């Protein structure tokens, strides 16, 4: 899901180009935090 | 080969997405104030 | 561009540069960064888990890596319940103390 | 337990009720407030008159004439009224049913002295 | 916690009472009701000046109080049947069943 | 270390202690209440208000 | 176009410790201790909780500034 | 001293654990291109990249207790200790490289957004100064490079197939008029052979 | 209820109590159009089922709510003038700034956004980056600044005090309005009598503290 | 010789002369006139410990209390007017302002910058 | 929550009143809680600190604050009885 938006963010866009893989695992990441951080805010 | 709970992580996974959808979209909590208008009215 | 502006953007990119060189590089920051990056692959990518790869045979598997599914939901579902059940009698605690202090 | 629409009509009831007790309890307050705030200015008044007091910029200071003015003998009686009749009432403790017994025999006491 | 605190607490039999009186109240006396909300409701009759809602309250706290207060036998015995079934609507912990709407109806018809 | 957090631990204590001091001088400035009778029968303290009555002269009649 | 969309977990995040299964039971128990004291201090707090209005639960009002809030009728 | 102790285990365990993958690591990274030399650790799987990275710094920093080591283990332990310094000095290398290479690329993305179709907006048809020189100047530490890597045929065959490849697609990417030939004079000598 | 427009208040003898009837009822029938559709929304929302519903009522429906307090009270108070939101600045600084994100009263624009645009601008300007990158780095700060402005609920909580605040002291001044005619003859001795201009409840609140503290108790 | 070095002592110097600014109001507003009974106790003990703790304070002092002598002797050449409030020494008028911290009272050097 | 939980709210602030009371005499028990004396400034201070003890719901505050109205209001009048000239 998150590979398939960013894989077609990067075929489409020319600008998008620029970013690195590791660039794009560190907004993974920061994307998976936010995610768990939500779902466990949602609850409380 | 083998994976472990290869089905319970897969509910997991259908849950987690329901469930962030869910709180994202407020799909099942619409909002009526829209619908007031359109409604009748007792007492 | 013009040529000034040249020489201005220049001095401000090797300034830009220059910073982010020298606080990536520095000791103490260099440090901070290192565990930071390590600390993060190391909760991202092994984070607790429930499904796993088994490359073991039965007889080399553990019965901890077979039950651990179940301990997990054994031990969320009673802490639910017990929370519910602890939530209705303090309930009925602070009912039965009120009505008995008055009315 | 009941349909939507008279758990509806209760709680509507319910509100006319309170908003009805709120109404008895605001007009009393007015009333006493308004009661209270003209004798509280006479009182200061008097008390300016009369030399008990002097009240300057932001504060009241002692006059010659303080051990004649009423608010010192409304305290005095006060603490009369507390060790004749409600005597112990400072340090009781005791449970809250006692409590209420001990206000109702000082009640009666008093209701029975004057 | 965001749930509002209780100021008196009613036990289970007071609640449903009360409960059962209002309803029967809000079929009873609503003109009482609807007079002391229109008075109430403005600016001057809310909290300026609330003393001329006084009479209005008065008559209907005075009909509240006589629906409250069951003078006749039938609404008694309908009342205490109502009362019962929602007694044990309520104690009934395992997974509820049939409604008390039948004794209400009887209740409001008496 | 140790003694350094011990020290400034002693200062806020004397800052505290000084406090407490002004405060109770405060309250024993004021007029000294006399009990009799009903009152000195039944004083006025109680664990539950104690700290309204701390520090307050008091005039009590008793048997020692 | 090509299909994409399943549930079936990654290989990437599927690997186990050297010593066994990840450390599932421990991270468990740590949330359930967290969860437990959390709710209790939610319980505590919500349940045991009264409204009291009378005149002693009224103070007088002051401004930032510590004075006594009075407004003028302008 | 217990704290020495676990703390010497410890350094023991990573360092040989990891000594013992870090062939395979380099292997890895060799493989892979200059683009994203860790794409196969951040995307397949992660063989051991992330904790040699780690423990490279502790090898090369943390100090060594020899009364608690023996003959053997203090020198597979020294041993460890140089294949993890190394293992740093090839990572170094490879973001230099991989830095240079996305310098080139972009270039050839500042080129390329000035062709777009989409590009309705900045729309230039005669190439600037500016660029211009960035490319000189790119292409002559690209052929600077290639220069000083004659001792290694393979690394030079890798930088040349990974990093000339944005440097011929800036060639085809502007017509062979005004300053280019100067801009490309040393790039036409081997390099604009190579890729045809 | 649907209360007349007319007041039935004197303007000539209580000209702020009219005031404040006649804004009241003006506003009266919107602000209770706004209040029934709230609450038919919540009343709906409860009567839905399971997750869609009653299982999450009371506790996730928050702004509803909180849009039904605010809906009600202002709708006591009618309207709300500068001088009252000056009189409250005393402990709320930020009264109109959260005023203003909690009511649809005047359309607000992102000046700081803009302005942090411009200076994006003037710096793209300076070092010739395309239009479109710098129309992009002006969007982008008045995207931020809409976004820290808009909602802020609790904006809404400081109006809801602030709404309190306002109801109590309007009270307070129709009550003045009305018994002034009253206490105006008590007022010229007091003023003759008392040089001071603090208010009669703490001044008697000290004497009686005074009396306490020195009066013997004989 | 370090521009860094400069700098970070610069730095702690300004954080040490804050906390005891701070240190001292805090002191001063519970002993409005009975500070210096621990200020300049005899003891030499609590002497070299208060003047050890209260450095960039009794510097601070010393710098503006040389200031003030040498602006009032300026203003004095330049009007032929009086002497320095009083004909107070050198030596005497010094030594007092240094000791007199009550000028930092109100004075907090994050607020006023 | 279902309407039987959320009733509740809407029943806590109604206070509890004999069925067999009219509305005048709930309006004079109201007025009787709510009367106003002078030597209430003492008294009050005398009892409310007290009360404070005791108090942890509202029934208990009604019962306690209306029975030290009705002390005070029966000291007021025994005051008033004792010194006729201030309330001639
Ligand atoms: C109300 C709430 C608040 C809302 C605002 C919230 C904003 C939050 C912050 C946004 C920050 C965005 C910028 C960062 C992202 C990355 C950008 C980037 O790569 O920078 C370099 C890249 C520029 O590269 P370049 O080298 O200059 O261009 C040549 C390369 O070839 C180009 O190569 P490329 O492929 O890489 O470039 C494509 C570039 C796109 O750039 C382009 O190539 C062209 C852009 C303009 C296109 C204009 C339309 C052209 C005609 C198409 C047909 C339309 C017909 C309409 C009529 C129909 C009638 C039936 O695409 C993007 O910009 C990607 C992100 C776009 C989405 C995010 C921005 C949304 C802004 C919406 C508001 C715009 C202002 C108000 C306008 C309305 C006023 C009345 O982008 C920019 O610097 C420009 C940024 C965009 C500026 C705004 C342009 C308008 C966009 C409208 C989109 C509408 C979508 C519908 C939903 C809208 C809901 C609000
Ligand atoms: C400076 C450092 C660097 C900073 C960088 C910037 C970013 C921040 C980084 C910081 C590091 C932490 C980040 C969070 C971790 C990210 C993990 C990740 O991305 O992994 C992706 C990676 C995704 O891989 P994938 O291939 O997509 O697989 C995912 C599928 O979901 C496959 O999932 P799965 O199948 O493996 O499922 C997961 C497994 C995981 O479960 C566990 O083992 C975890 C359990 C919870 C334990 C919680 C422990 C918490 C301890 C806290 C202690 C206090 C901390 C205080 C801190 C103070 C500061 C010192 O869950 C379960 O076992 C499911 C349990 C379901 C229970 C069902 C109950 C049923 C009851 C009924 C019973 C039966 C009744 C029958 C009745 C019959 C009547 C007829 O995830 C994983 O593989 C791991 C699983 C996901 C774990 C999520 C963890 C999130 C934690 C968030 C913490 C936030 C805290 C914030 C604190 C703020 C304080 C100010
Ligand atoms: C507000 C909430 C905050 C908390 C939540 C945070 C959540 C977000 C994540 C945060 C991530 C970012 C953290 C900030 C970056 C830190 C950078 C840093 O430390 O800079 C040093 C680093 C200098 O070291 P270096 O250059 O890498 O090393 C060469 C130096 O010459 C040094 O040479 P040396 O050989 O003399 O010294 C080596 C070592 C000092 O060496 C020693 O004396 C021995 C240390 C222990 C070694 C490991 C033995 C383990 C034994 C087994 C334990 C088992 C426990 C039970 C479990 C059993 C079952 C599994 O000193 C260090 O460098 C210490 C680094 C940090 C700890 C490293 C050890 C990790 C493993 C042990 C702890 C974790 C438990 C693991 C259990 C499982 C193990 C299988 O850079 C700096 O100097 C920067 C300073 C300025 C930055 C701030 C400094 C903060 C200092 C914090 C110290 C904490 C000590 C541990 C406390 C434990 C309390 C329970
Ligand atoms: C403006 C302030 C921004 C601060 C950012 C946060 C602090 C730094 C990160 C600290 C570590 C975070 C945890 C690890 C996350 C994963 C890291 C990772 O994979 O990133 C690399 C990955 C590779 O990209 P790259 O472009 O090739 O590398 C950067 C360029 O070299 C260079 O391009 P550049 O643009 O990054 O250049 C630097 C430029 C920065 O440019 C910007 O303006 C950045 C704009 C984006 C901001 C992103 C904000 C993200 C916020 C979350 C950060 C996580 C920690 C906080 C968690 C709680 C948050 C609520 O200016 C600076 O130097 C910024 C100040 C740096 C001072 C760092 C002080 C020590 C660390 C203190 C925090 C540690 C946590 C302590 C926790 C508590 C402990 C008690 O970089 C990115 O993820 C791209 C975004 C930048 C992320 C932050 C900077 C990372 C620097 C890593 C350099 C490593 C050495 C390079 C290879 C050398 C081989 C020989
Ligand atoms: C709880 C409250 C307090 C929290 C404090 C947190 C402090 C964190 C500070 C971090 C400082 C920097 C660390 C640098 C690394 C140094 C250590 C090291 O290299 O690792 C050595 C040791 C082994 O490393 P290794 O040899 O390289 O093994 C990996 C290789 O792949 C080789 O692997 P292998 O196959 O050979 O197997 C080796 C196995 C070996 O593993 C072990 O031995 C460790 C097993 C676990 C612990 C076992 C012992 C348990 C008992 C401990 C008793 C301690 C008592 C302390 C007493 C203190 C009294 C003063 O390694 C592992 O499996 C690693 C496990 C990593 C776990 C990652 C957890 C991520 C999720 C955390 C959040 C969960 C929230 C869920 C919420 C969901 C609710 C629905 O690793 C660890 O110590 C694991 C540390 C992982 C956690 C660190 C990050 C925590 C951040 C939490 C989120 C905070 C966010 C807050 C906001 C951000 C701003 C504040
Ligand atoms: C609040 C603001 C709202 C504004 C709304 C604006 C809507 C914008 C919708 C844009 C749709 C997509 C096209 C633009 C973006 C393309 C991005 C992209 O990746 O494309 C790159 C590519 C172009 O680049 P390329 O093809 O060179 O590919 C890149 C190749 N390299 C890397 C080698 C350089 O695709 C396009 O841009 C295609 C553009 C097609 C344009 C079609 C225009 C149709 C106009 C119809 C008008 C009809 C009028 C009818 C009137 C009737 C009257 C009666
Ligand atoms: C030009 C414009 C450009 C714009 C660019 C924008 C880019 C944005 C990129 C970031 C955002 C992406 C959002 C994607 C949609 C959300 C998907 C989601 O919620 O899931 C995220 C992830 C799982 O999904 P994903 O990783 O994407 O797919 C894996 C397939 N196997 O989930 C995670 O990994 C999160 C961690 C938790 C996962 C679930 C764990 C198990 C669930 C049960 C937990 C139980 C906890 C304890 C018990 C609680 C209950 C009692």
């Amino acid at each position: 899901m998150f590979k398939e938006l960013i894989h077609i963010f990067r075929t489409y866009y020319i600008t998008f180009r620029y970013l690195k893989k590791s660039n794009i695992n560190f907004l993974k990441n920061l994307s998976y935090t936010l995610i768990a951080y939500y779902l466990i805010i949602n609850f409380q | 080969l083998p994976i472990r709970n290869i089905q319970f992580a897969r509910y997991h996974y259908l849950a987690a997405v329901t469930v962030f959808t869910y709180f994202a979209t407020r799909c099942c909590l619409l909002d009526y104030k829209k619908y007031y208008p359109l409604a009748s009215v007792k007492k | 561009m013009n040529h000034s502006c040249q020489k201005v953007f220049e001095g401000f990119v090797s300034a830009l540069y220059d910073t982010s060189y020298f606080f990536r590089n520095f000791g103490p920051f260099k440090a901070t960064i290192h565990y930071a990056t390590y600390a993060n692959y190391l909760a991202q990518n092994w984070a607790p888990r429930v499904s796993y790869i088994e490359t073991s045979t039965p007889a080399y598997t553990l019965a901890k890596n077979k039950y651990a599914v179940y301990i997990v939901y054994g031990l969320i579902g009673g802490a639910l319940i017990h929370n519910y059940m602890l939530d209705n009698k303090a309930a009925q605690k602070s009912q039965q103390y009120y009505l008995k202090h008055r009315d | 337990m009941f349909s939507d629409f008279n758990m509806y009509e209760a709680k509507v009831f319910l509100k006319a009720v309170a908003d009805a007790q709120n109404t008895f309890r605001q007009t009393a307050q007015q009333e006493n407030q308004l009661a209270r705030y003209e004798s509280q200015s006479q009182s200061l008044l008097n008390g300016s008159t009369s030399g008990a007091i002097s009240i300057t910029g932001d504060n009241i200071q002692q006059g010659r004439n303080f051990k004649a003015l009423k608010e010192v003998k409304l305290f005095q009686y006060s603490n009369e009224i507390f060790k004749k009749y409600l005597a112990g009432f400072d340090s009781f403790s005791g449970d809250y049913t006692a409590f209420k017994k001990f206000l109702n025999e000082s009640v009666k006491k008093i209701e029975q002295d004057a | 916690s965001i749930l509002p605190p209780l100021q008196y607490t009613y036990s289970n039999e007071e609640s449903l009472e009360l409960l059962i009186h209002s309803i029967k109240g809000n079929k009873d006396c609503n003109s009482e009701r609807k007079a002391f909300n229109l008075c109430r409701s403005t600016v001057l009759g809310k909290h300026v000046e609330p003393e001329k809602c006084l009479d209005k309250a008065l008559v209907f706290v005075n009909c509240f109080q006589k629906v409250r207060r069951d003078e006749s036998a039938a609404c008694q015995s309908a009342f205490n049947s109502t009362l019962e079934c929602g007694k044990k609507y309520s104690e009934s912990t395992i997974s509820l069943g049939s409604s008390c709407q039948s004794q209400l109806d009887a209740y409001l018809n008496c | 270390i140790g003694t350094l957090l011990y020290g400034a631990n002693q200062s806020s204590k004397a800052r505290e202690n000084k406090v407490a001091t002004e405060t109770r001088k405060e309250r024993m400035a004021k007029p000294t209440i006399q009990l009799t009778g009903a009152d000195s029968q039944n004083p006025p303290f109680t664990e539950k208000n104690i700290n309204d009555w701390l520090y307050k002269t008091v005039s009590i009649t008793g048997r020692p | 176009a090509r299909l994409w969309w399943t549930l079936d977990p990654s290989k990437y995040y599927l690997k186990q410790i050297s010593s066994g299964g990840r450390n599932e039971i421990l991270f468990t128990v740590l949330g359930v201790t967290a969860a437990y004291w959390y709710f209790g201090n939610k319980r505590c707090e919500h349940y045991w909780r009264r409204q009291i209005d009378n005149c002693q639960s009224w103070s007088r009002a002051q401004n930032i500034n510590g004075n006594n809030l009075t407004v003028k009728q302008y | 001293s217990l704290v020495s102790l676990f703390k010497n285990t410890f350094l023991k365990s990573r360092v040989i654990g990891l000594s013992f993958q870090a062939q395979r690591v380099m292997a890895q990274m060799a493989k892979t291109d200059f683009e994203n030399p860790d794409e196969h650790f951040l995307l397949n799987d992660a063989m051991k990249y992330n904790e040699l990275v780690f423990y490279g710094r502790l090898a090369e920093n943390w100090s060594i207790n020899p009364e608690l080591f023996g003959k053997a283990e203090l020198a597979k332990y020294n041993e460890a200790k140089q294949t993890l310094i190394d293992f740093n000095q090839y990572h170094a290398l490879v973001q230099n490289l991989h830095e240079f290479y996305w310098e080139l690329k972009t270039i050839y993305l500042e080129l390329s957004r000035g062709v777009a179709t989409s590009n309705f907006h900045n729309k230039r048809e005669v190439t600037h100064s500016i660029i211009e020189s960035d490319i000189k100047n790119s292409i002559h530490k690209y052929i600077q490079l290639i220069d000083d890597l004659k001792d290694y045929p393979e690394w030079q065959h890798k930088v040349r197939e990974e990093i000339g490849y944005y440097a011929h697609m800036i060639y085809t990417s502007v017509n062979h008029d005004g300053n280019f030939p100067e801009i490309f004079k040393e790039f036409n000598k081997v390099d604009s052979l190579y890729y045809f | 209820v649907r209360l007349n427009l007319k007041s039935n208040v004197d303007q000539n003898e209580y000209p702020f109590l009219a005031k404040w009837d006649k804004d009241m009822r003006q506003n009266y029938e919107e602000y209770q159009n706004r209040i029934d559709a709230t609450t038919y929304h919540l009343q709906r929302s409860q009567r839905g089922i399971a997750v869609f519903g009653e299982w999450m009522y009371p506790r996730y429906f928050q702004k509803d709510i909180l849009e039904l307090e605010v809906l009600r009270r202002k709708q006591q108070l009618g309207k709300i003038y500068p001088e009252e939101v000056s009189s409250y600045t005393q402990i709320n600084p930020d009264i109109a700034n959260d005023l203003n994100l909690t009511f649809n009263a005047k359309l607000l624009w992102p000046v700081r956004g803009m302005t942090v645009g411009a200076g994006f601008f003037a710096f793209a300007h300076l070092f010739n980056l395309p239009y479109s990158f710098r129309l992009g780095l002006f969007v982008l700060p008045t995207a931020v600044e809409l976004a820290f402005t808009w909602g802020n609920k609790t904006s809404q909580f400081k109006s809801i005090e602030f709404m309190d605040y306002l109801l109590q002291y309007r009270v307070s001044k129709a009550l003045l309005e009305k018994n002034a005619k009253h206490f105006a003859e008590k007022k010229a001795a007091y003023q003759k009598e008392i040089n001071s201009s603090q208010s009669v409840q703490d001044l008697y609140n000290q004497l009686i503290t005074l009396v306490s503290e020195q009066a013997p108790s004989e | 010789f370090n521009s860094i070095l400069f700098l970070l002592f610069f730095i702690v110097n300004l954080y040490w002369f804050n906390s005891g600014l701070i240190f001292f109001n805090s002191v001063y507003k519970i002993h409005h006139d009975a500070w210096t009974l621990i200020f300049q106790t005899d003891s030499i003990l609590n002497k070299l410990k208060i003047y050890f703790f209260l450095l960039p304070l009794y510097i601070s002092s010393f710098i503006h209390s040389i200031s003030t002598w040498y602006y009032n002797y300026i203003l004095n050449f330049l009007l032929f007017s009086e002497n320095l409030n009083t004909n107070t020494n050198f030596v005497d008028y010094i030594t007092y302002n240094t000791l007199l911290l009550s000028k930092f009272e109100d004075f907090n050097l994050f607020v006023y910058i | 929550m279902k309407l039987d939980q959320i009733i509740s709210y809407y029943i806590t602030p109604v206070r509890r009143f004999d069925k067999n009371l009219t509305a005048e005499q709930i309006y004079e028990q109201y007025q009787q809680a709510a009367q106003f004396n002078e030597i209430d400034a003492f008294t009050n201070i005398r009892f409310h600190r007290k009360f404070k003890e005791y108090i942890q719901t509202q029934e208990q505050s009604d019962y306690l604050y209306e029975k030290a109205k009705q002390i005070s209001t029966l000291a007021q009048k025994m005051f008033e009885k004792k010194f006729p000239e201030y309330y001639t």
